[PDB]
């Protein structure tokens, strides 16, 4: 037995979201989760589940549930899926093919845009190789793009790896800030600790 | 249970080389980023290098770029650190640390016991074990003096480690001569002196010296 | 590099006291700051990850808080088994960096050191040197003066001290002083003693021995 209601508000209604390259993860355990306050909320532009059906989610029990949250522009939310390619999927957040979980996104223009463009939200534009699934890279080492070594951006063929989104509230919807939460359901050959209601 | 065990620490000349090993057990090694973190004696902590689960991505601190190389064989559940061009400043205890989630650059949840890497031009020296005998106020003290050794560490136990109450093994001190001097004491009821047997066990891995000295009243 | 600064460098509190350590980041690093404990001669302890998340199997008296630049680590009730050095670490960028560490000690009742003196062993004299050994066992506070007395004469520049970390049980310290000299100078003199001054003493206590029993 266990009585706690899982703290999804901590992750969803959070004030500051992570830059996609340095994405955040929260462990959700020893609590009970009513998923109906998620797929029945009219707040989300995207709610796409894999290996599970969202309707039939309150009937299962998991060892742990992990929530990865970050921000990208809307035209890139399609990359947050198994087998996707592109800047975000290749250099920032790659989901595996065998992925089991739900991917949730919603417009955060009222929250993440400047007048003038929000430069705090960043994404990786250069990397020597693609990420493994669920791999993370918060390095800011200057990107060598020629045969010549690098010190700072001022060097030739020395690019700064990160790029700013510059979120303005006047952008097209495809350039607008979209907050993304990705749930992975981890069921191990260990006692389950996060269950649906009843 | 998760276990990280480090190995390879020893004494090397400046400019020498050394390969650290970290044996992992209790979890799916191939799915966690691993990291190396060192600690100079009596100083804070310094992240050294990180390797991703598959081993495809590696990251180093600037102070060790191009000299050190992190690597892993997910087959042997082993993490490696290859250190070349060692300097006196690399003298530290080295830990392998697991990433909390395994993705990378999260909290270090599991640490090994450490292994000590001393970089010095000085030569290995085994110590000398001199007993400190009681003659002292209802309770009596007795001990053994571990003198003239290099490098660290020496492990001192009492009665093979079965006697721990009232034991006080002091941190080593570096005497003028560039050698270490350590002391270990234990307090005991004065009614046990000629009756009980108290053995000082001193073990010095670098010099392969195992000494068990009996402390008796004089 | 993000430079993390810890305050205080060291603190002493009574058993059961509430204890608060802060880490100050050199920039706004959001909640990207973990907390570690390291007991003497042991490896680090992951205590708090992100800014406030308590790791599995960690006592509930430990809790983290803060965000941005100032982060707080809190012991609700300080226990003798908490004697360790606490480190903050930043999680926002490479290189990952630690605070210089904060050393926690226990403020306890004053206790006077039991004082013992040891003459050089008869095995040691053959090797040609002699080390005299004074021991100060189980005392608080940490600080005390040891004085070496060769025929009432003040020695100095020839004796070394070493101190143990505060015992996790009775919250006390121990002190070993080793005054070394060559076998030759050992025999020429006769009366050896250490005079130890401590707050827990009425008047400076002296332990003595006679060269040659
Ligand atoms: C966020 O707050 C709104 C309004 O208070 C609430 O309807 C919603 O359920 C909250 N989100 C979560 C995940 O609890």
């Amino acid at each position: 037995n266990i009585t706690n209601l899982c703290p999804f508000g901590e992750v969803f209604n959070a004030t500051r979201f992570a830059s996609v390259y340095a994405w955040n993860r929260k462990r959700i355990s020893n609590c009970v989760a009513d998923y109906s306050v998620l797929y029945n909320s009219a707040s989300f532009s995207t709610f796409k589940c894999y290996g599970v059906s969202p309707t039939k989610l309150n009937d299962l029990c998991f060892t742990n549930v992990y929530a990865d949250s970050f921000v990208i522009r809307g035209d890139e939310v399609r990359q947050i899926a198994p087998g996707q390619t592109g800047k975000i999927a290749d250099y920032n957040y790659k989901l595996p093919d065998d992925f089991t979980g739900c991917v949730i996104a919603w417009n955060s223009n009222n929250l993440d845009s400047k007048v003038g463009g929000n430069y705090n939200y960043l994404y990786r534009l250069f990397r020597k190789s693609n990420l493994k699934p669920f791999e993370r890279d918060i390095s800011t080492e200057i990107y060598q793009a020629g045969s010549t070594p690098c010190n700072g951006v001022e060097g030739f063929n020395c690019y700064f790896p990160l790029q700013s989104y510059g979120f303005q509230p006047t952008n097209g919807v495809g350039y607008q800030p979209y907050r993304v939460v990705v749930l992975s359901f981890e069921l191990l050959h260990a006692p389950a600790t996060v269950c649906g209601p009843k | 249970e998760v276990q990280l065990v480090e190995s390879g620490g020893g004494l090397v000349q400046p400019g020498g080389s050394l390969r650290l090993s970290c044996a992992a057990s209790g979890f799916t090694f191939s799915s966690y980023a691993m990291s190396w973190v060192r600690q100079a004696p009596g100083k804070g902590l310094e992240w050294v290098s990180l390797i991703s689960g598959s081993g495809g991505s590696t990251y180093y601190a600037d102070s060790v770029k191009g000299r050190f190389t992190i690597s892993r064989d997910n087959s042997k559940n082993t993490l490696y650190l290859q250190m070349n061009s060692l300097r006196a400043e690399d003298t530290a205890v080295y830990y392998c640390a697991r990433d909390l989630w395994g993705s990378g650059f999260f909290a270090f949840d599991v640490w090994g016991q450490g292994t000590l890497v001393t970089v010095s031009s000085a030569s290995t020296k085994g110590p000398s074990v001199f007993p400190l005998a009681p003659s002292s106020g209802g309770t009596a003290a007795l001990g053994c003096l571990v003198k003239d050794y290099f490098p660290e560490p020496v492990t001192v136990s009492w009665n093979s480690g079965a006697l721990t109450s009232g034991v006080h093994t002091f941190p080593a001190v570096l005497q003028s001569s560039g050698l270490y001097s350590l002391s270990s004491v234990v307090t005991v009821p004065s009614s046990s002196l000629g009756t009980q047997t108290y053995i000082c066990n001193v073990n010095h891995k670098p010099s392969n010296t195992k000494v068990d000295k009996k402390v008796e009243p004089k | 590099d993000i430079q993390m600064t810890q305050s205080p460098s060291s603190l002493s509190a009574s058993v059961g006291d509430r204890v608060t350590i802060t880490c100050q980041a050199s920039q706004d690093i959001s909640n990207y700051l973990n907390w570690y404990q390291q007991k003497p001669g042991k490896a680090p302890k992951l205590l708090i990850y992100d800014a406030s998340n308590l790791e599995t199997g960690v006592p509930s008296r430990f809790s983290g808080s803060g965000s941005g630049t100032d982060f707080t680590f809190t012991i609700s009730s300080l226990q003798p088994e908490d004697i360790a050095t606490y480190y903050c670490q930043q999680d926002a960028g490479t290189p990952l960096t630690f605070g210089q560490g904060t050393k926690v000690e226990i403020k306890r009742t004053v206790a006077a050191p039991s004082v013992f003196i040891f003459p050089p062993s008869d095995e040691q004299l053959k090797s040609g040197t002699a080390s005299v050994v004074c021991l100060l066992n189980n005392f608080y506070p940490r600080e005390a003066k040891v004085q070496w007395k060769v025929d009432n004469a003040l020695q100095s520049g020839n004796s070394q001290e070493s101190v143990t970390e505060q015992d996790s049980k009775d919250s006390t310290y121990s002190l070993s002083s080793t005054l070394t000299l060559s076998k030759a100078d050992y025999e020429k003199h006769k009366v050896y003693a250490c005079e130890v001054t401590h707050q827990g003493l009425s008047s400076p206590v002296t332990k003595s021995f006679n060269r040659g029993e």
